[PDB]
């Protein structure tokens, strides 16, 4: 738990950590390191994790108590044929099937990575079967929101009356099929979220490509050109008429308009005119894969960027020009087109590809569930003001992606959710035919802070009445602190807080004494009549209290400019439910960050934005 | 899997967030004060909103200002543990404990500092006579847990030491 394991996990991916190569591993459990133990103790691997019992099954379709779960009995492979195999080379078509339970969408998206080995790769390893090290353990690898995560599965399907339940070879002969989608589900949570689900999301679940889809009913112009360029591109192309079979389109020609269609069930192909495909399929999907994908020499491939951020209530949740009061406050991004892409017929510009996936968030149940209605602008050109080519598209899909051909130049991205106040995650990426350039928009961390310089001046009652308070050592603690100013501001908030008069006496102290002297004590009164300024001109309508949206405002006033995510930290921590800062949270704040900001100065002599610390010297700045 | 103490407590969670299994800072008062607040055998009057804000804050790597049950869980242990300590050290059950003994309270509990650093944390977290209640007590065995952990986390070799800019660093401080 804690910013520390997120701290950890950036750190790691920042080196491959997440990478196809360097897969994450899912819930720890490493292939290998589980296969040999198993082996030395001679026994057939059982996942811990993932069990064969009712519960990687379902929990309400497909949940205990209920009589559609009555009668499965787990199985291996081993069990249900003589001699099954993992996978079978020299095919030149698929048999993949469903059982009594287990969606059809999957057919679909399992079925296109038969087309190419390259592709299937990837997301099964090909060093596996029944003969060799087996031990009844399989691995395989997703893509997820943006990184790949290698999970593991025991081979127990289930299965009731001898016969799968789910997906598997029709020759029942085969098994990685009904291996890929055991773990698909597992790393899903369980087969019944996998019953929602939508060929788009298992293309890139499977791929870690993009997806484009268009209902053939209204197409977007120039589609062959698009056709035609994806095949080129290596992209992964099915079509389907839908209210069921899925088929691929592997051919696109001119010599008339044709386009060439292949039934992954057959082993044979046939041509129609582009026609003719438009009237008989009512759907094209088309798999963007990413350049490393491939590695046949020139199948020409996009250019790829892709970045992370999320949206948090009372910081930086505003989206959609809808709501102009916030909409500014989301996170901010900037797509920076050159070279326009090559001629043929239409005009000039320069195309790519956006989507915006939001990430899973904890009460996500199953597939396509409680899904955000998302979406996000584009503008044509610090952190930019409420003073902000597109936009639009909002619906609730874990995916929104949008088409694009525009004139070299800079723009600026705001995902965003419809409405604002709302918690999300998500991974933004944009697929081009030429390389374009990402950047994040936001303010760089800087803290100027005003530098009162006491001397004389003070006052004579001022310096009297101290007297008359400090008693015997001319100093007061923290305590005697907070009730004298409790006396002064009793007369917006009620009062200073105990932990945030402590933490002044820190930031003022340097005498090193746990009290502050006279001259300690004034510029401590300077800084506390300058929060109650900004606090106060904030305040606009004189409510006694400030709203966590305006803390940005605020912080530039008192010195101070943040990144998104640390704006975040701040009204997480400061902020209490209903968005109200207080005063005493409002200065507490601003104390701390700047005692933070001197510390970091001090222990970075150099002054090289990193500082090394042991143990014991950590413990110590970390919470003193 | 869990237990009677904790079912108990994944109750109380169902009913606020349903299927999100969060709880607010103000929430987690809330529960946390109908147990630890209610026994003739230890005096307080519970923890206050900035004891669990902070306790919330340490354990949520998401930034949400929600703590999450799994997280509870590991926090409700060690309050349990640090439940039982308290008792031993606060004899004739005033309220708090001397300023003396808690150099080997915090040693009972496991953390090995220096006469220092509790002359550093004593002066900061005890009341004005020096000495600290079980509100403060746990609040303070709560970040030296987190910091402790932080830097396990980011010394993932072993090596006796961390580096860390100024970005992770006020992410580090600020949120506890």
């Amino acid at each position: 738990a804690g910013i520390a394991m997120k701290l950890a996990k950036d750190r790691e991916a920042a080196e491959g950590l997440g990478s196809h190569e360097r897969a994450i591993k899912y819930l720890n459990q490493d292939y290998e390191t589980l296969r040999n133990e198993c082996l030395e103790a001679g026994a057939l691997f059982q996942d811990p994790s993932f069990p064969a019992l009712p519960s990687s099954l379902g929990f309400k379709e497909l949940g205990p108590y209920s009589s559609k779960t009555r009668g499965i009995e787990w199985k291996r492979p081993t069990e249900i044929c003589a001699d099954p195999q993992f996978i079978i080379g020299g095919a030149t078509r698929t048999d993949i099937c469903q059982g009594a339970l287990g969606d059809s969408w999957l057919l679909a998206a399992i079925a296109s990575l038969t087309l190419n080995e390259e592709i299937l790769a990837r997301v099964v390893p090909l060093d596996q079967s029944f003969q060799e090290n087996y031990a009844g353990i399989f691995h395989f690898q997703f893509w997820q929101y943006g990184e790949w995560v290698e999970v593991v599965v025991d081979d127990r399907l289930p299965t009731k009356d001898g016969e799968l339940l789910f997906v598997h070879s029709a020759e029942g002969s085969e098994f990685w099929s009904a291996l890929l989608e055991k773990a698909y589900a597992k790393i899903n949570g369980c087969y019944e979220a996998l019953s929602g689900g939508a060929t788009t999301e298992g293309f890139e679940d499977f791929t870690g490509g993009i997806a484009e889809w268009y209902e053939l009913r209204k197409p977007p112009p120039n589609l062959f050109k698009i056709i035609q360029k994806a095949l080129e591109k290596g992209s992964l192309l099915g079509c389907s008429i839908d209210i069921g079979h899925a088929y691929s389109v592997t051919g696109a020609e001119e010599v008339q308009k044709l386009i060439r269609i292949r039934n992954p069930w057959g082993q044979g192909e046939f041509w129609m005119s582009f026609s003719d495909f438009l009237r008989h399929y009512s759907r094209l999907e088309i798999c963007n894969l990413t350049p490393d994908t491939l590695t046949c020499d020139s199948y020409k491939k996009w250019k790829l960027t892709k970045m992370d951020g999320n949206w948090r209530r009372g910081s930086t949740a505003g989206g959609c020009r809808n709501y102009p009061n916030t909409f500014w406050m989301n996170p901010q991004y900037l797509i920076k087109l050159e070279e326009e892409d090559e001629d043929d017929e239409d005009g000039r510009g320069c195309t790519f590809l956006v989507g915006l996936i939001q990430k899973h968030r904890r009460r996500q149940r199953k597939m396509g569930e409680d899904m955000h209605t998302i979406g996000f602008g584009i503008y044509e050109v610090s952190k930019n003001f409420f003073l902000t080519e597109r936009s639009d598209t909002f619906i609730n899909l874990r995916e929104v992606l949008n088409r694009f051909k525009l004139p070299p130049g800079e723009y600026v991205l705001v995902p965003s959710t419809f409405e604002p106040h709302k918690n999300g995650d998500f991974c933004i990426r944009v697929f081009s035919e030429k390389k374009a350039d990402y950047q994040t928009v936001d303010d760089e961390i800087e803290a100027n802070i005003e530098e009162i310089a006491n001397e004389e001046d003070i006052g004579d009652g001022f310096r009297r009445l101290f007297a008359q308070l400090a008693g015997e050592d001319a100093e007061i603690s923290a305590f005697e602190l907070q009730t004298i100013l409790r006396r002064v501001l009793a007369k917006k908030s009620d009062g200073f807080s105990i932990e945030t008069c402590k933490i002044m006496v820190d930031m003022l102290d340097e005498d090193g004494s746990g009290k502050l002297g006279l001259k300690e004590f004034y510029i401590l009164w300077t800084k506390i009549q300058k929060y109650q300024k900004i606090y106060r001109e904030i305040d606009v309508d004189r409510s006694g209290t400030m709203n966590s949206y305006e803390m940005r405002k605020a912080l530039e006033e008192a010195g101070f400019k943040l990144p998104c995510q640390l704006h975040q930290v701040i009204v997480a921590r400061f902020a209490d439910d209903e968005l109200i800062i207080d005063f005493d949270n409002f200065v507490r704040c601003l104390v701390r960050l700047e005692i933070l900001f001197k510390i970091f100065k001090q222990l970075d002599p150099e002054n090289t934005g990193t500082i090394q610390l042991d143990l014991i010297s950590w413990l110590s700045f970390s919470v003193l | 899997n869990e237990s009677e103490e904790e079912r108990q407590f994944r109750k109380l969670f169902v009913q606020l967030a349903g299927d999100d299994m969060e709880v607010s800072a103000t929430e987690l008062m809330n529960i946390l004060n109908k147990v630890v607040t209610r026994h003739p055998d230890l005096k307080t009057d519970g923890f206050g909103i900035d004891t669990c804000r902070s306790m919330v804050a340490v354990m949520d790597s998401d930034t949400t200002g929600k703590l999450g049950f799994e997280e509870f869980k590991y926090l409700w242990n060690n309050i349990k543990k640090w439940q039982g300590i308290y008792k031993r050290f606060d004899t004739d059950r005033s309220g708090t404990i001397g300023s003396n003994e808690l150099p080997g309270a915090f040693e009972a509990a496991g953390f090995h500092l220096n006469q220092h650093i509790y002359s550093m944390i004593i002066r900061r977290y005890s009341d004005e006579t020096g000495n600290m209640d079980f509100d403060n007590f746990i609040s303070c065995l709560v970040r030296l847990d987190a910091m402790f952990r932080a830097f396990r986390s980011l010394d993932k070799n072993g090596t006796g030491q961390i580096q860390v800019n100024i970005q992770e660093w006020l992410q580090l401080t600020m949120y506890s």
